[PDB]
């Protein structure tokens, strides 16, 4: 029988701050062992100051990801062009993973923001829909060598309500420096989506490329 | 321009997708009572164990029709297939026959089988709701 | 006396050759208030005239955005322009989802001219009833519609529909030249619809509750302004 | 030149020669047929109101439901015939209820209200294109009383016609004309809650043939805090009582 | 019959597939309409064997792997008082840090609270459902819905995709004036179970010690079931009245 | 009622429907049947519309069976009577393999009614100008004998009759039934009520319909014309 | 009229539907029946037309059907729809309780019978029933009576006491001078002596064409015989 | 008679004398129409048309009264502008059907089948009316030039000559005295002089109107359809005049 | 006039008539052109009178005659759109005979084919009759030549030789004296030159006036093919 899925393996991180959300991705493409592209980002602007990404099989997440910002367009549309809360967001992307319930889409998703008080939020979500909020959360290959470098340098060590933007980043950047010393899977580049009141500021580094 | 019947499966599923047994309770589900299916029956069960003729079977001179109707549309244009069906409509819409089951005269002179015969010819075939006024409520949409 | 037993529905001629329920349908029209469209080679602007059933109440929307490039004024019937509008954004929703065009205005005078039609020799329904004004910004310049609702669509450099419109309409053609050259100066175009709508008033003045104006061009979106946004052009 | 019958007034689908749908024109009439609903848009709340008519005294008071609630912030009056609007309120139910189940938070008014006329103009084409539902149009009007943190405390008025109106206040129904020629007069932006209600009460007992009293009439109000709530028999009794001795 | 020819005029839209109004729908082409329906709409493969693609897809190496819920001890049982349900709360450990404390009892409304077992996502989307449909009940019947009605609702919901894939069990706990307190259990087989005490996970047994008795005081009740949770062993506790359900933890 | 009579699925301003009450009156066309409920037994009879020596006679235009405890007299259009017999045999067969127990009378006679007004209640279909006669015999009650007509309206009759003279046989009927009667004095009841009401000179064997359920079990017995005219020369007519 | 009578979907230029009023003159054809809930009863009590001669007695309808053990039902109309609306009734209540457990309310049946009616007036291919249904019953679990007026629009009410059918307004007009909400019968005998009372004031034979049930909460439906008619009759007489 | 009554109010009756009077109707709203005309020449065919001058306002270019259903079939229509424009979407349609499946363009004969089926496929029910135009459109194919008149009846012909609106009187007298006068034939250019004559001559009462001409030729435009040039329109414009 | 619902619909009128298919055969008759049809031995012959008065008409557009399969010609007396109407239908149906039954369908089997679709017609109220008569003819495998004629009230029905038109009563005549002459239902000839040249020399003879190439349209049909004469092949006829 035809196999429909497929992988893509790559490594998201998202973290949420006091005033401030990140997330992050590499930016490598593969196929088996070989490379398919070295810049494909991952993690996308949503509109409304929501940034997602649905890291695995990579046409169900960018299926999945346009089915959401259509959804989000018809939401401005038809409610006097309300903006939409990262609560509600969550909301829509279960409901769009359970309605695949028999065939599901075989990504894990990440999604980042400010709540309604203006602090930092992170979602995330099971294949099938069920999610959680989240102070910090890593997902894909590295994963398991990215949280632990995270635990050993903060303190969920300076506590992270008191971290700045910086401090996060350049805690992510030396993360994912590590993982790609260790993981094959991991190399080429990192994207970091940082979303504040002001809205989405996107940063790259480069990774070692073998 | 299939000869054999595709597209036959089905890719969604709901509680409500039967809207002629809905229950009045919960608009939501359907009402089991009324279905008259032995009351044991869940929608999912029918979507596996199936026989693999059934289908064909089931939807065969509808393909045979649309084949034809492609056909007529290639070589003679739209109005031929336009005519066909606005017949055949026409036809299949003003029989109300609610105390039988057999087809018309003129649909089957329309579906040239004046003098054909199926098994279906041969073969043409409760408690609560098989009356007259539920096929009056079916055919009036209400 | 001879058009009464000739006017019972769409399908039916006159023994002179008349349609009549689409001439009603084109008659019910001029029962909307007055709505001015005119564009130059960079920006293209509506100008709305709202009202209100009294004055605790509030004042009807009469421009409606379909797409970030396209947008549209409506006068007549409010279920059709309902209709209508929410078939163009459908429309424009498609184009950008499947092909990530944006959808030309040419293509959506099309759409409505052949979605309009239908109504006029087809049994069961009724012909629509609003004409419309669209307005946009493609690959091919600013563009303004006329869209009257017997399935016709026109391409003009401006024009104005609803009660009383031939005022503004005069004063449009009388004008052409001014306006056929603002390009880059939205400030005048917008002023000189403003005094054009001016022309259709009959005993009332614009207020910042009544009247709504719209915009798109090379690197504006379509944008409406109401209430305080339109105070400075009174 | 002769006089002869006209017939264009009895298809809904059927243009006037002027371009009038009349079957629209005799929905309205039908809703003029019913009783009368007042509604009173403040900053504290919104008032609603309305005359309980029984045409014999068996009849049970309690039963008459001219005020119901579509959600705990949005409530809602009718005029009219009332299995139109029992469908209407179904549908309003259903759309508040799903727009929470799939968003997690509470719908706009204004766009329930919009939902509502959507499900009105099914004697015609639908909204997003949908085909024709009903034979004839409605023949009941509502006035949809809501808050929400958008847009504060809103009152809307929806006609079978399709359009809604958003009003500061509105009256509906047999005595609509005197009440709201008297709403014209009588409503100004300071309102509080309690002036509200003795308003409301005063221009019901104008515009109603009985005498005013809590059997014969029913209020109801949405606050912020406490969502939508129709008063009790005693409170309005109340009421009555302060606006006679003021009066 | 202009449809008709409609129909018969010509290609791209049918291998979109996006002829077919559920697929235009389901990608939000012509509006919201698939965020507006109670009963929700399921994908499945459309070939003869669903159930066994499903079956061999789920049960195979990234961290897309379905969620499943906590096999931690709870426990529910009725009183006098009311009714006290208790659930062992020891969170898992993996590659995330928790925001706040996570929750194994689904709050349905300020009156109902459910249990999760098996699939956390199965638990958590068809008791919002639930929930949803309680409370569009009741505001058709002015009237606040018995536990039995929402019990067999979820029952007869589940028993529609008996066999499918779905994998759940619930406890439905809710004090109303005409049936007292009341506690059913409902797993995805079908099962509907009316109950006094309920004992569901690793170390049931040991649970079901339950110095039982119909005249326990509030106090005396939870800690009763404190005891029984830690027997079986933090506890989350919730004790359900005809005005609700209170959180206590501990 | 000329503007209210075109359609069966419309009200007149007094509230009444036009097509039915036809219906009704078609009936009055038809030739007589009685059916007489005994203490041990019920007989139907009818008189047959024959105008030429020509018909055959040996082989049923009014009396039908149902099934081996019920049968019918028939007053109307023939062949709408036949799709209604048709219908009622296949649902007594579907009650007896449904239950393994013979149908009741009345469940019957019900879902008979319930046809004919359903036929009342759509545009598209006319009323069923007939009216039944039904006798039958069952363990709840024992013997049976109802009447529907083309309404939709059953009742249930003691001693009745449907068709040309109803108003005159139901006078002679009341004057002389009696509760005590047996099944033959019921059988000579229905023939004199028949030769009275006849418009013919003479009430001949050829003109004649005849049946009987009766006991030993329970038999059907529809007469031949043999029978008829033995019990027409025992009876003195 | 004046032309605006011919279809259900056609509004008079009063806002009017007259074929709605049509089938209502139709129920004003049939058969009076009434409704009365006194303390912890209903009372259907129902005009009969005085039957024939040779008319079978034994197994004839009667006026007031049992659509549940705690529920039921009387009509005023044409009796054949009748029929098809208690069996719909009778086939609904069985759905709910399969579906939900538990047996409906008396609100619930009301309203699903006027739904029924209100589809039935949705098409201009189809009737209306031309019936009127008084529905009467106790909630489960509950000992406060419920008594409810359905018409062929689809328009249902609550009553304390109601009458419909030929010659109501009468009874009506007797019940208003002669029923207190505040002071309902408080026993059994009071409502069924009032029932009767009220039937007396438009039957003309009297005794032999009144029937009378009698709904008690836990599901206690008795349907009272002649003789105890006979002699609620008799006693009204004597105290007349 | 020309107004039938009590059998001219529903489509697809016939009258006592086996007539259609809807149909008839739907000719007598064609004949209302603008006056437009039809040449065949030597090979090919010329479309004109008078025009109404409207409004400055209008954009020159973007307002066309004459429709290219291909490219090499032209059309031109009288009576209802909707009608006109539905039927030149199908015919349209109709062509690239064709030209996808049998990678040819499609002959005039089958194309002009085509659209008297479907034209009169709308006199047979009474749910639907016939299409309030006159069609005349012609073009150039693999067996030379054809042009075809088609009615709202669903009958068509071909023409050496053809007009329609409400100067068809005084156009087709035109059209026969220019066929009388060349048995031979005529050329393109000849072909465009004449129809800017015809189309002036038909014209005359408000003395204000703009003329279009159309042309496919197998010489002139290797069997394509074009508009008339400025300068060739201005010689037949100064031809028409003088 | 029909007075009633069938000035629009086919319905029996009092008298037990159908008047819309009477006024369909009225139709038949608009073009005012008269048809003929002989048998040869072996070859079977239809002549169509042309009229175009018309000099901006293209005379090689406007014929009457199908050409249906290889084997069966039509000739069709009425309107042209609903003769191209049936044209079309025809072909469909001879083509789906060939391909269910495994032979080509013979004239007279396609005739009652096409009298079927004429019944539903003249039967069903929202489908109008087609106003017009047709008329195949073939060289059938079995029968040899074959003429059949079917009409808008579906009768069919086969002839020696045929005339329709507003003077087929002449014709009609005419060919009846040459057969009672001739006794015989044919045409005694060997070629189907002759057998044409004999059609128009009676076409002439019926209609007293001269016919020259343009007037007329010839097709023949033998047992390999049907075809069409050109304007040449009748010029070449005339001359004899």
């Amino acid at each position: 029988q035809f196999n429909p899925y497929g992988d893509n393996g790559g490594t998201i991180l998202g973290i949420a701050g006091e005033d401030f959300a990140v997330l992050a991705g590499d930016t490598r493409n593969i196929t088996d062992y070989s490379i398919n592209s070295r810049y494909e980002p991952k993690v996308f602007d949503c509109g409304d100051n929501i940034v997602m990404s649905a890291n695995g099989f990579a046409a169900d997440g960018d299926a999945l990801v346009k089915r959401f910002k259509n959804s989000v367009k018809w939401y401005h549309f038809d409610h006097n062009d309300k903006k939409l809360s990262i609560n509600s967001a969550a909301r829509n992307i279960q409901h769009l993973l359970y309605g695949k319930r028999f065939f599901p889409y075989y990504v894990h998703t990440i999604i980042a923001g400010l709540d309604e008080d203006g602090k930092g939020a992170v979602y995330s979500f099971d294949p099938v829909g069920s999610y959680e909020r989240e102070q910090c959360r890593a997902g894909g290959a590295a994963a398991s060598l990215i949280m632990p470098f995270l635990d050993n340098q903060v303190n969920f060590k300076k506590p992270l309500k008191y971290l700045s933007v910086e401090e996060v980043i350049k805690l992510v950047r030396d993360s994912f420096t590590s993982a790609t010393e260790r993981h094959i899977q991991v190399g080429d580049g990192l994207e970091i989506l940082i979303v504040t009141k002001d809205g989405v500021r996107k940063e790259f580094y480069e990774l070692k490329r073998d | 321009m299939n000869i054999v019947p595709q597209d036959t499966f089905k890719s969604q599923v709901s509680t409500d997708q039967d809207k002629s047994v809905l229950s009045s309770a919960v608009p939501s589900l359907p009402d089991t009572l009324r279905q008259q299916e032995g009351g044991a029956v869940p929608l999912s069960t029918q979507l596996n164990d199936r026989h693999p003729l059934e289908s064909t079977l089931k939807n065969w001179e509808t393909t045979q029709r649309q084949r034809q109707m492609e056909q007529y549309r290639q070589i003679f244009g739209i109005a031929e297939p336009m005519k066909r069906t606005m017949e055949m409509e026409i036809v299949n819409r003003t029989d109300f026959n609610p105390l039988s089951t057999n087809g018309s005269i003129h649909r089957d002179i329309l579906l040239n089988k004046e003098c054909s015969i199926d098994w279906e010819d041969v073969y043409p075939g409760t408690m609560v709701g098989d009356d007259v006024h539920s096929k009056i409520e079916k055919q009036l949409g209400i | 006396m001879f058009r009464n037993n000739y006017d019972g529905d769409t399908v039916t001629f006159s023994p002179t050759g008349r349609l009549f329920q689409v001439e009603y349908a084109l008659e019910a029209i001029k029962q909307g208030s007055v709505t001015v469209g005119l564009r130059s080679n960079t920006h293209a602007v509506l100008v709305a005239l709202k009202r209100n059933a009294d004055e605790l109440s509030s004042y009807q929307k009469k421009i409606i955005k379909c797409d970030e490039h396209m947008g549209l004024s409506l006068a007549g019937l409010a279920p059709d322009a309902r209709v209508l509008s929410n078939y163009l954004r459908q429309q424009c929703n498609y184009s950008s989802l499947v092909f990530n065009r944006k959808l030309a205005v040419e293509r959506a005078g099309h759409l409505l001219c052949d979605k309009a039609q239908k109504n006029t020799q087809s049994y069961g329904g009724r012909p629509y009833g609003v004409g419309l004004l669209i307005i946009g910004y493609d690959k091919s310049g600013a563009h303004l519609l006329e869209f009257q609702p017997s399935g016709n669509v026109t391409e003009l450099y401006g024009t104005a529909i609803g009660a009383r419109s031939q005022g503004a309409k005069t004063y449009l053609e009388r004008t052409l030249d001014t306006f056929i050259k603002i390009d880059g100066n939205p400030d005048e175009l917008i002023k000189a619809g403003v005094e054009a709508i001016s022309q259709s008033l009959r005993d009332e003045s614009l207020t910042v509750d009544n009247l709504s104006i719209a915009i798109v061009g090379k690197d504006t979106p379509f944008t409406i302004y109401d209430g305080e946004a339109v105070a400075k052009y009174i | 030149m002769f006089l002869t019958r006209s017939e264009y007034d009895r298809g809904v689908s059927t243009f006037s020669p002027e371009g009038r749908l009349f079957q629209v024109e005799y929905s309205l009439e039908a809703i003029k047929l019913g009783s009368t609903a007042i509604g009173i848009a403040t900053k504290e709340g919104v008032v609603l109101g309305v005359e309980k008519r029984a045409t014999s005294p068996l009849l049970e008071s309690d039963s008459i439901e001219k005020i119901v609630e579509i959600d705990r912030h949005i409530g809602c009056a009718m005029s009219g015939l009332t299995a139109d609007a029992r469908s209407m309120i179904e549908h309003a139910r259903t759309a508040a209820v799903t727009h929470n189940l799939y968003y997690d938070e509470d719908i706009n008014v204004e766009s329930l209200t919009q939902s509502v006329c959507d499900l009105a103009l099914r004697f015609g084409e639908g909204a997003s294109g949908e085909e024709r539902l009903m034979s004839r149009p409605f023949g009941v009007a509502l006035l949809i009383a809501g808050h929400d943190a958008d847009d504060g405390y809103q009152l809307f008025h929806a006609e079978p016609s399709g359009t809604f109106y958003r009003y500061n206040a509105k009256a509906i129904g047999s005595g609509s004309e005197g009440a709201q020629a008297e709403l014209l007069n009588e409503w100004h932006s300071s309102l509080t809650l309690k002036e509200a209600e003795l308003l409301v009460l005063k221009i019901l007992k104008q515009v109603m043939e009985e005498k005013l009293d809590e059997n014969n009439a029913q209020l109801s109000c949405i606050t912020k805090q406490d969502g939508f709530k129709i008063y009790d028999n005693e409170k309005t009794a109340e009421l009555i009582k302060e606006l006679k001795e003021k009066e | 019959m202009q449809a008709i020819a409609d129909s018969f005029s010509v290609r791209l839209v049918k291998e979109l597939q996006y002829d077919n109004e559920q697929n235009l729908e389901s990608d939000f082409v012509t509006g919201a309409s698939q965020f507006q329906r109670l009963a929700p709409s399921l994908t499945v493969p459309p070939i003869a064997s669903p159930q066994q693609f499903l079956r061999a897809h789920t049960d195979d190496n990234p961290d897309c792997k379905i969620k499943i819920a906590h096999g931690t001890t709870t426990l529910a049982f009725r009183f006098q008082g009311g009714i006290i349900v208790a659930v062992d709360s020891r969170a898992t450990a993996g590659n995330w840090v928790a925001s706040q404390t996570v929750k194994k009892v689904i709050e349905i409304n300020p009156f109902l609270l459910g249990t999760m077992a098996g699939g956390a996502a199965d638990c958590q989307f068809w008791e919002t459902w639930l929930g949803s449909q309680c409370r569009l009940h009741e505001l058709r019947e002015k009237e606040r819905i018995s536990v039995a009605a929402a019990s067999k609702i979820l029952s007869n919901l589940v028993y529609q995709y008996k066999g499918a894939g779905l994998s759940m069990g619930t406890m439905i706990c809710g004090y109303t004036r005409k049936e007292g307190p009341t506690i059913y259990y409902v797993d995805s087989d079908g099962t509907r179970l009316k109950g006094d005490i309920f004992c569901v996970g690793s170390g049931q047994t040991f649970a079901y010690g339950v110095n039982y008795k119909w005249d326990l005081s509030v106090e005396d009740a939870l800690y009763l079931g404190k005891r029984s949770i830690l027997a079986a062993a933090s506890v989350n506790l919730y004790h359900v009245t005809e005005d609700g359900w209170i959180y206590h933890g501990n | 009622s000329r503007r209210y009579d075109s359609r069966t699925t419309i009200f007149s301003p007094e509230g009444r429907l036009y097509q039915v009450e036809y219906a009704l009156e078609s009936i009055s066309h038809a030739g007589t049947a009685i059916g007489i409920m005994a203490s041990d037994g019920i007989v139907l009879a009818a008189e047959r519309k024959v105008t030429s020596t020509l018909l055959e006679q040996d082989t049923t235009e009014k009396l039908y069976k149902l099934n081996d405890k019920i049968a019918v007299a028939v007053a109307g259009l023939t062949a709408d009577a036949e799709i209604l017999i048709n219908t009622a045999r296949i649902h007594a067969q579907n009650y007896l393999k449904t239950y393994n127990e013979d149908i009741p009378v009345e469940i019957l006679v019900r879902r008979l009614s319930d046809i004919k007004q359903g036929y009342t209640q759509h545009g598209g279909l006319r009323p069923f100008g007939v009216s039944f006669i039904y006798a039958g015999y069952d363990d709840r009650y024992g013997y049976q004998l109802y009447t529907s007509n083309p309404s939709g309206n059953y009742t249930g009759w003691k001693a009745i009759s449907v068709g040309a003279n109803t108003s005159a046989a139901q006078t002679l009927l009341q004057m002389d039934y009696k509760d005590d009667m047996k099944v033959d004095d019921a059988i000579e009841l229905a023939l004199k009520t028949l030769s009275k009401t006849t418009d013919s000179s003479a009430l001949t064997y050829d003109r004649l319909e005849f049946a009987t359920i009766r006991k030993g079990e329970v038999y059907q017995k529809i007469f031949k014309p043999q029978e008829i005219k033995d019990i027409l020369v025992k009876t003195g007519i | 009229m004046s032309g605006y009578d011919r279809a259900l979907s056609i509004f008079s230029p009063d806002g009017h539907i007259f074929q709605v009023e049509y089938a209502l003159e139709a129920v004003k054809r049939g058969t009076c029946a009434v409704g009365v809930k006194g303390k912890n009863c209903v009372v259907l009590g129902c005009e009969r037309r005085s039957t024939l001669k040779l008319q079978d007695t034994r197994i004839t309808p009667s006026k007031v059907s049992k659509i549940d053990s705690h529920v039921v039902l009387s009509f005023s109309g044409l009796n054949a729809d009748s029929r098809i609306l208690i069996e719909k009734a009778r086939v609904e209540a069985q759905s709910h309780r399969l579906t939900l457990e538990d047996p409906v309310t008396v609100e619930y049946l009301t309203r699903y019978v006027a739904g029924v009616q209100q589809r039935y007036t949705q098409s201009g291919g189809v009737r209306p029933f031309g019936v009127s249904t008084l529905i009467a019953g106790f909630d489960p679990r509950d000992d406060e009576p419920k008594l409810y007026q359905t018409e062929p629009s689809g328009i249902y009410s609550s009553w304390s006491a109601q009458t419909i059918g030929r010659n109501s307004k009468t009874v009506r007009e007797f019940l208003e001078k002669n029923y207190d909400r505040k002071e309902p019968p408080a026993t059994v005998e009071e409502c069924v002596k009032l029932t009767v009372r009220s039937l007396l004031e438009v039957v003309q034979t009297g005794a032999k064409n009144i029937e009378i049930t009698v709904v008690k909460p836990d599901s206690d439906i008795v349907a009272l015989s002649s003789e105890e008619i006979n002699q609620y009759v008799t006693q009204i007489e004597q105290e007349k | 008679t020309s107004i039938g009554t009590g059998y001219d109010l529903s489509n697809s009756v016939f009258s006592p004398d086996g007539r259609n009077f809807q149909v008839e109707y739907a000719v007598k709203a064609v004949e209302n129409g603008t006056t437009s005309i039809g040449i065949k020449c030597n090979d090919g065919v010329v479309f004109a048309v008078e025009k109404l001058i409207t409004s400055k306002l209008l954009v020159p270019q973007k307002n066309v009264k004459i429709q290219v259903v291909d490219r090499h079939i032209g059309c031109v229509y009288s009576g209802l502008i909707p009608d006109g424009r539905h039927l030149v979407n199908r015919g349209r349609e109709e062509a690239a059907s064709f030209k996808k499946l049998y990678k040819t363009p499609i002959p005039i004969p089958a194309f002009a089948d085509r659209l008297g089926q479907y034209v009169q496929a709308h006199t047979l029910y009474n749910s639907v009316r016939p299409f309030g135009v006159s069609t005349i459109f012609g073009g150039v194919d693999k067996n030379g030039a054809h042009l075809y008149m088609l009615e709202p009846s669903g009958s068509y012909w071909g023409y050496k000559g053809a007009a329609t609106g409400k100067g068809r009187q005084s156009a087709k007298a035109e059209l026969e005295k220019l066929v009388d006068h060349h048995p031979e034939g005529l050329s393109a250019r000849e072909a465009v002089k004449q129809a800017a004559k015809i189309i002036y001559l038909a014209h005359e009462k408000e003395k204000d109107f703009e003329l279009e001409i159309s042309w496919c030729s197998l010489s002139e435009t290797n069997g394509l359809h074009k508009f008339v040039k400025g300068d060739l329109l201005q010689e037949a414009i100064d031809f028409a005049q003088k | 006039s029909a007075a009633g619902y069938d000035r629009h619909i086919t319905i029996f009128s009092p008298e037990g008539r159908l008047y819309q298919v009477e006024y369909a055969f009225k139709a038949t008759n608009q073009t005012n052109i008269n048809s003929l049809a002989v048998r040869g031995k072996d070859c079977t012959v239809v002549i169509s009178q042309k009229k175009v008065p018309d000099k901006l008409l293209d005379p090689t557009t406007v014929s009457y005659i199908f050409c249906i399969s290889r084997t069966i010609g039509m000739v069709v007396n009425g309107p042209i759109p609903d003769a191209r109407n049936a044209a079309l239908r025809a072909k469909a149906e001879a083509a789906e005979f060939r391909y269910k039954y495994g032979y080509d369908m013979p004239c007279d089997v396609l005739a009652k084919r096409m009298a079927n679709l004429s019944q539903i017609y003249t039967q069903r109220a929202y489908m109008r009759p087609l106003g017009v008569i047709l008329t195949f003819v073939s060289v059938d495998e079995e029968l040899g030549p074959s003429i059949y004629k079917t009409d808008p009230a579906g009768y069919y029905v086969g002839y020696k030789a045929t005339a329709t038109g507003p003077k087929q009563q002449e014709i009609t005549t005419n060919l009846e004296n040459h057969f009672k002459k001739s006794k015989i239902d044919h045409i005694n000839e060997e070629s189907w030159e002759k057998v044409v040249e004999f059609a128009i020399t009676h076409m002439i003879d019926a209609l007293g006036t001269e016919f020259s190439k343009n007037d007329l349209e010839v097709g023949v049909a033998t047992k390999d093919k049907f075809f069409t004469l050109s304007a040449e092949n009748i010029e070449e006829r005339l001359v004899a």
